[PDB]
DNA sequence: CAGCCCTTTTATAGCC
DNA sequence: GGCTATAAAAGGGCTG
């Protein structure tokens, strides 16, 4: 139940890329859910995944739950849910998750470069500094803030491009997207190029 | 309202209650589903006959065993009343129906504090009672200490509160969180 | 074979 | 519309 557990855990964490770092920790916090567990009827494999989720997060490098499923079977549901219990269970917490998280894979994943990244990870950061986008999940923002750095540079992506990717979808990134435009001005680098200015960015 | 009770000056409206009552009488959910009419019984997916009544606009779950649940009531009494309606409906089909044990066991409530909320730094504040995924619901769900309700904070400003059997709970809960809510205004 | 799930209500709200 | 989330009862169902 365990030792395949962990089986399995290796095989999840191989498909997504992760080192060994949170590899291990998702065994460790796995095998407390065993000792401290009160995880009963739960999959042995979804208090994996829920762990090789909390444990992403620990490390400081999360990765949505979408991310993990595609890699799981378990349910984003159920990774959700254990993932909770886990956390009472164990008595931890972690911190959060922002616009600048999943910025660096979301972009090397879309295939764009340094600048576009930069522009979008300071886009993201002043539209909530500036409350643009007031209850949007963050991931929703990030993949917002990546469709306008990159539509202003050359290395365009589409919405589906990003939605894809950022693992939202047009609609939802269409959402943020018009919200943060009419202040697109003030949310650029300052450096940033232009291969497109802002008088031109798609209005949505 | 009751500065002395309510000090936030806000009195959460309550949304729905959830009671049971016991009618003693074994129920025929072939036959009541047959006459009531006002019923619905699917022995498929749900195995209780599901009436339902206009005024007070409750739903009614009854099971063949004189166990009734009532919900939709915007009110105690009502929902106790509404309690007593099926009863004699199912009296007026042929049944035993005895009021026994009659009880209040969810009073849902909600709320608006006229102000929008920085959740995040009422997640970061309260990490051992809140829970806030964007990722898995748009609110921050809030497990208070005493009274035991849930809470579900929003940036709008919208409360709900539930878990509580006694509506002085859902009161005790708000103005216990309302100067939680105030300190994380949104600026 | 303790543990969750189904079904019904209600407020609330972002994402699909 | 649907999904997700919260609480609560009822009795049967599916189960790790």
């Amino acid at each position: 139940a365990m030792m395949n557990a962990f089986k399995e855990i290796t095989t999840m964490a191989d498909r997504i890329n992760l080192p060994r770092n949170k590899v291990d920790r998702t065994n460790n916090l796995f095998r407390q859910a065993y000792e401290q567990k009160s995880l009963k009827g739960r999959a042995n494999d979804a208090i994996a995944s829920a762990c090789l989720y909390i444990a992403c997060r620990q490390e400081g490098v999360p990765r949505t739950f979408k991310e993990i499923c595609a890699v799981s079977r378990i349910s984003k549901k159920e990774i959700g849910r254990c993932f909770k219990l886990i956390l009472k269970a164990l008595e931890t917490s972690v911190d959060l998750i922002t616009t600048g998280d999943f910025m660096s894979r979301f972009c090397s994943n879309l295939c764009l470069p340094k600048q576009v990244q930069m522009a979008a990870t300071h886009i993201a950061r002043k539209a909530v500094e500036l409350d643009l986008v007031p209850g949007r999940s963050p991931i929703s923002v990030a993949a917002a803030a990546i469709y306008m750095a990159s539509q202003a540079s050359a290395e365009k992506r589409t919405q589906k491009e990003i939605g894809d990717i950022a693992g939202v979808a047009d609609v939802t990134i269409r959402q943020s997207y018009r919200l943060i435009y009419p202040r697109a001005p003030d949310l650029f680098p300052t450096d940033f190029k232009f291969d497109t200015p802002v008088d031109k960015l798609p209005q949505l | 309202v009751d500065l002395s009770k309510h000090p936030s000056g806000i009195v959460p409206t309550l949304q729905n209650i959830v009671s049971t009552v016991n009618l003693d009488c074994k129920l025929d959910l072939k036959a009541i589903a047959l006459q009531a009419r006002n019923a619905e019984y699917n022995p498929k997916r749900f195995a209780a006959v599901i009436m339902r009544i206009r005024e007070p606009k409750t739903t009614a779950l009854i099971f063949a065993s004189g166990k009734m649940v009532c919900t939709g009531a915007k009110s105690e009494d009502f929902s106790k009343m509404a309690a007593r309606k099926y009863a004699r409906i199912v009296q007026k089909l042929g049944f035993p129906a005895k009021f026994k044990d009659f009880k209040i066991q969810n009073i849902v409530g909600s709320c608006d504090v006229k102000f929008p909320i920085r959740l995040e730094g009422l997640a970061y504040s309260h990490a051992a009672f809140s829970s806030y995924e964007p990722e898995l619901f748009p609110g921050l769900i809030y497990r208070m200490k005493v009274p035991k309700i849930v809470l579900l904070i929003f940036v709008s400003g919208k409360i709900v509160i539930t878990g509580a059997k006694m509506r002085d709970e859902t009161y005790k809960a708000f103005e216990n969180i309302y100067p939680v809510l105030s300190e994380f205004r949104k600026i």
